[PDB]
């Protein structure tokens, strides 16, 4: 609706500015027919007050408008700033999950191009549609009380083409929303196809993707050609009755009617020549409201679901800080529908200080979740995961930051080039204690080597960093900031084999001495660790060391004579 | 400029370039014949303030004369648009971009980061030229039509005739005079505007690590300081460019005030024409409604001026030469001769100078340190690009005699695939070869052991895979990559790195695919495993875009970084 307008102080007077702007614009119309029948009742004396009443109301029309669109644009940036500010105040509060995901293409997307559209909305068409609402409710009345005759005729035209106009849109009515599922279906087309090209131009000629994108582009066509066809033999008429000359047409021969049996008064017919005139220019930015309104609703209805959406990860401030331990008690959580991350049944398992843990799992979703979960990307449905005695539910927000430091596969950076992008953590940069952080395993000889030194830009627009070296940024600032629980997801990861030395060397570094919960997928890290976890669909099935699990007998065993066969290429 | 616009136009609108001339000239004489109607306007009020019901009958019905031909002219220039054939025009405009997008060479089209997205913009953005015929009726109505009255009533007047002409009809060269201030002010308000843009995403992308560190507070802060930044930039640039925007949008009734004080200066003067001032402000009244259109309309303008310079720009890049296409080999020993391509020209050099032999039937293998280097050869065996200096032979034949489309059914590649479309997995297989059977596409599935975990999906071989084509683990659809590179009986086949994903599944399942599929086969692995390297009869060291030491696996044990390379695993 307008509900997303707390401005509308300052957008119901830039509405009421424009309606008397162009109600004075009538008033300089009606006193140029004052003007012109002085100069005919005595045509030799200049006209000089009602003419000085012309140019007045001309300057006053131009001022008023011209505050009209300052206090309208000041109202839209208005609009926007405090809507941009309320939705990363939501974004803020997003559990991760649902915003990584909107992170892709929407959040980015929705918090630019629905305030950018909401600006070309409130900025630049409600006066004209202010406008559009007040020249022909009160033309009508200036018409009416200069000629009873006269006024039938141009009014008989202008509802002649709004009933037309009408008429047209309301046969439209389902084929517009075909048009736009078909863009959309078309685009869709475009998108997989442009994406297509060089793993088809590779694996064929690119026939058969060439096949699946021209048969959707001949429905887009074929659809856009029906809408053309049966639109448009009525849609022509509407747009040639709605010219001035049709309008001047009936006026003609209307004049001539009224000459032609007498009572006819030149001067209250040229008032309905520039009155007549005045209203369909006034009227055609309601012909394009309808247009534009749409776009806009459309924009307002993904702002409220935006603002709307999550279950907001139940904050709850409401405990202290304990240390070091950490807990899983029955848990229980599934992703949404469409997600990633398949489902953790039923877990529990106990961990004490200075105990490296690692998760070994076929999925790639069953031991993700568990360190995502620890992470409070969600919250689980039935269960507790406690760091500490304390649960992680009730856990203030800077003490259970403070608590977890961890480490990804993807691993953004920032524009804050290096030394500030490895002490983000700290507002302030003691520079020295960053140096001795990326004097570990082989952050530093790759910093040093930069060309721009310890600043050498990183940010969206600087180097790509060779992906694993991001990782050992990380790795250096995880190992700056020294929080108790340190969460792995990269144990090599990159099979740059300089790389796995360098991470290997720098990870014994960083997991020295902390209650480590590593999620890895190559064992060569997981057989030096202290208690083995194995995830198989959700499921624990497994507990205790490497050897005690490859003396169990169970799935961790098969798992084992499965990697060290496939380490050798032949077999 | 304002010719080159018109080429652009009547060049990629494409077969329909006699019917869109032939609407041009319907839109001119229909605005030009609406010009005379406005002049015919005059002798009306001059015989309507006397009596004169004959003047009035007998130019009455020449303004419907040419009240009538104006309209239905009208009607027909807008019915270029209105029968259809602007759709046919776009449809065709579109089908000669993609048969483009299919020739063009993949070099440009990969070394275009920003011409990715700039390509598929404008072929989904074409929709856009949609607004050319209702722009080829408003510009051409605000330009001509005031310019036929004002140079009729020259014949009428002629002093209102020169304050007609020089205001009204020269209003559209009056706003492309002042229009690159407005350009460049908008170019400072779009500049600020996409690093907003750019600041959101890395706020949002970046949301977890800024958590993280605890410092999300101080980049909230940041972030709305750099909102009221944006909008003290938009009222500030707004605030001193209002007045020319109120102007421009108010000039028809500003250019109707200097004709009401003159013409009544003439009226009450000597000079008495007499109600022709009258008729020339009824006329330059209704000039309003086309230029409020066109100053609507004129930042689509510049979008489609924008759009028709790329696609000329677009559709003028060439693939590549073709010498002597008839041949195509039967005796697969790919050899390099001297190759030297530079891939960007800040780094130039980026595969120096090579010379490279790929034994025929056996495998051979490269190795290096980072991820391009090694696959960029791997990529100009595609025909990706052409070697700026040197010679690339699949055979006696060099690469260079054959056609894009016998080298591109010559060799498969497998790579890690973001793909499969969102439909059928028969024709995801089948792709490969649409002449290939129901029963050779199960044939390759066992092959290539995709087949009990396909069976093991649901839906039975029908399989929509609808959930974004992926709701499996990346080490099958590597299994279906590896079947679909099986289908096609391909002499040549470029490994990249197959092995990245998992252990059991992945790993295991795709070692027993790959090791199904060299067999009498020339076959280049490049993954960075240095077992499945030494497992090879051929070993090729890329080192930092230039063959250091190729021969086979003592070769590499003769002195290399040997001991690091082999204690790593
Ligand atoms: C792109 C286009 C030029 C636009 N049209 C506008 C003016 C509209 O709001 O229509 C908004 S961008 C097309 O016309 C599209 C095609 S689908 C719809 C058709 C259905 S019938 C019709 C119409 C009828 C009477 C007068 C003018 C018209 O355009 N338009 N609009
Ligand atoms: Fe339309």
């Amino acid at each position: 609706w307008q509900v997303i307008t707390p401005v509308r102080r300052k957008v119901i007077l830039a509405m009421a500015l424009a309606g008397l702007a162009a109600l004075t614009s009538l008033g300089a119309l009606l006193f140029l027919a004052w003007s012109l029948r002085d100069i005919r009742a005595t045509p030799d004396a200049i006209p000089a007050w009602p003419l000085g009443g012309v140019i007045g109301c001309v300057v006053l029309t131009f001022v008023l408008r011209l505050q009209a669109f300052n206090t309208s644009h000041y109202a839209a940036f208005h609009l926007e700033n405090i809507l941009r500010s309320r939705l990363a105040r939501k974004a803020l509060q997003l559990p991760p999950g649902v915003l990584q995901q909107m992170g892709s293409g929407s959040v980015a997307k929705v918090m630019l191009d629905d305030v950018k559209s909401l600006h070309i909305f409130v900025a630049d068409s409600t006066p004209l549609y202010a406008r559009a609402i007040i020249m022909p409710l009160a033309t009508i009345v200036i018409l009416f009380w200069l000629d009873w005759r006269l006024a039938i005729a141009t009014l008989g035209v202008l509802a002649f083409g709004s009933v037309v106009l009408v008429l047209a849109r309301q046969r439209s009515e389902n084929m517009a929303q075909r048009y736009h599922k078909a863009r959309e279906q078309v685009s869709a087309a475009v998108i997989e196809f442009v994406q297509a090209m060089p793993v088809v131009r590779t694996f064929d000629s690119g026939s058969t993707s060439f096949l699946r994108y021209q048969r959707a582009l001949e429905e887009w066509v074929d659809v856009l050609k029906t809408w053309y066809r049966k639109a448009g033999f009525s849609a022509r008429f509407s747009f040639s009755i709605l010219n001035p000359l049709p309008t001047l047409f009936v006026l003609i021969w209307s004049g001539y009617g009224l000459l032609h049996y007498g009572s006819f008064d030149f001067i209250a017919w040229v008032a309905v020549l520039l009155l007549g005139s005045g209203m369909a220019e006034a009227v055609m930015p309601m012909m394009m409201l309808n247009n534009l309104v749409a776009q806009t609703r459309l924009s307002i209805q993904r702002i409220y679901q935006v603002l709307a959406m999550p279950e907001l990860s139940l904050p709850q401030s409401d405990q202290q800080p304990q240390e070091a331990s950490i807990t899983f008690e029955q848990v229980s959580f599934h992703y949404p529908q469409a997600r990633t991350g398949a489902a953790l049944q039923e877990v529990s398992f106990h961990v004490p200080a200075g105990q490296i843990v690692a998760l070994v799992g076929p999925s790639g979703a069953g031991k993700s979740t568990v360190a995502r979960l620890l992470l409070r990307y969600a919250d689980p449905d039935k269960g507790h995961i406690r760091i500490g005695g304390v649960d992680l539910r009730d856990m203030q927000t800077d003490t259970l930051m403070k608590q977890l430091s961890f480490v990804f596969q993807d691993n953004f950076l920032f524009a804050d080039t290096i030394a500030n992008n490895i002490r983000l953590g700290a507002p302030d940069t003691p520079l020295e204690a960053v140096i001795a952080a990326a004097r570990v395993a082989q952050a530093h000889d790759f910093i040093s080597a930069l060309p721009e030194g310890y600043n050498t830009r990183v940010g969206e627009r600087g180097v790509f960093l060779s992906g694993g070296q991001r990782q050992r940024i990380t790795i250096a600032r995880a190992l700056l900031q020294d929080r108790p629980i340190l969460v792995l997801d990269e144990a090599t990861a990159f099979a740059d084999p300089e790389n796995e030395a360098a991470l290997i060397k720098a990870l014994a570094a960083a997991m020295r001495g902390r209650t480590v919960i590593m999620v890895a997928h190559r064992l060569s890290m997981v057989t030096q660790a202290d208690v083995i976890l194995l995830f198989s669909d959700g499921q624990l099935r497994e507990m205790g060391n490497h050897t005690q699990l490859l003396a169990q007998g169970g799935l961790y065993q098969r798992l084992w004579q499965h990697y060290q066969q496939a380490q050798h290429w032949v077999p | 400029a304002w010719r080159v616009i018109w080429r652009q136009l009547i060049s990629s609108v494409g077969s329909q370039a006699r019917m869109l001339r032939r609407s041009m000239l319907a839109l001119l004489l229909a605005a030009f014949m609406q010009g005379i109607a406005f002049a015919c306007l005059y002798p009306i009020i001059d015989a309507l303030l006397r009596g004169d019901a004959p003047q009035l009958l007998n130019w009455a019905m020449a303004f419907s004369v040419a009240a009538i031909v104006t309209l239905v002219l009208r009607w027909y220039g807008l019915g270029f648009e209105y029968r259809g054939h602007l759709a046919q025009a776009t449809h065709e405009l579109r089908l000669r971009l993609g048969e483009q997008l299919r020739r063009v060479p993949l070099e440009k089209l990969q070394r275009g980061r920003a011409g990715e997205m700039n390509a598929l913009l404008l072929g989904s953005v074409d929709e856009n030229l949609n607004y050319v015929i209702a722009i080829a009726n408003i510009l051409l109505l605000t330009i001509v039509t005031p310019l036929t009255a004002s140079l009729a009533t020259l014949w009428i007047d002629w002093r209102l005739g020169l304050v007609m002409l020089l205001i009204f009809p020269l209003l559209v060269p009056f706003y492309y005079w002042r229009r690159p201030a407005m350009r460049r002010q908008m170019q400072t308000l779009g500049e600020a505007h996409q690093r907003l843009s750019g600041d959101i995403v890395e706020f949002a992308q970046g949301m977890m690590v800024l958590r993280t560190c605890g410092s999300d507070a101080d980049k909230s802060r940041a972030l709305l300081a750099h909102f009221n930044a944006l909008e003290n930039l938009q009222t500030r640039t707004h605030r001193q460019g209002a007045g020319a925007t109120m102007l421009i949008a108010s000039v028809v009734e500003l250019g109707l005030q200097v004709v009401v004080l003159s013409g009544i200066v003439w009226v009450v003067t000597g000079t008495l024409n007499l109600a022709f001032l009258i008729a020339a402000v009824a006329m330059i009244m209704r000039f309003a409604e086309p230029m409020a259109m066109f100053i609507s309309y004129t930042s689509v303008v510049e979008l489609i001026a924008s759009a028709l310079q790329r696609i000329e720009q677009f559709m003028a890049i060439a693939p590549l030469p073709v010498a002597e296409q008839s041949e195509m080999p039967e005796r697969y020993d790919i050899r390099f001769d001297n190759v030297s391509y530079r891939y960007e020209e800040g780094d130039g050099h980026a595969l120096n100078h090579v010379s490279l032999t790929f034994p025929a039937a056996s495998m051979s293998a490269l190795v290096g340190a980072s991820g391009a280097g090694k696959t960029t050869v791997t990529k100009l065996l595609m025909r990706y690009a052409d070697p700026q200096q040197g010679q690339i032979s699949i055979g006696g034949v060099d690469i260079r005699r054959l056609t894009p489309e016998q080298l591109n059914s010559l060799i498969s590649v497998v790579f890690q695939d973001v793909w499969l479309f969102d439909d059928t997995l028969l024709a995801n297989i089948r792709i490969a070869r649409p002449q290939a059977t129901r029963q050779e596409v199960e044939e390759a599935a066992r092959a290539a052991q995709c087949l009990e975990f396909i069976s093991r999906l649901p839906q039975g071989w029908l399989t929509p895979m609808g959930e974004m084509g992926g709701q499996l683990s990346g080490g099958e659809r590597q299994r279906i990559s590896i079947a679909r590179a099986l289908l096609k009986n391909a002499p040549v086949v470029i490994l990249d790195e197959p092995t990245a994903a998992l252990d059991i599944e992945s790993e295991l399942a795709v070692q027993k695919a790959i090791d199904n599929l060299v067999h009498n086969r020339t076959v280049i692995i490049i993954a960075h495993r240095l077992s499945t390297i030494a497992g090879a009869g051929n070993i090729l060291v890329m080192e930092e875009g230039q063959v250091v030491e190729q021969g086979t696996h003592a070769q590499l044990l003769s002195h290399h970084g040997r001991y690091q390379a082999l204690w790593q695993a």
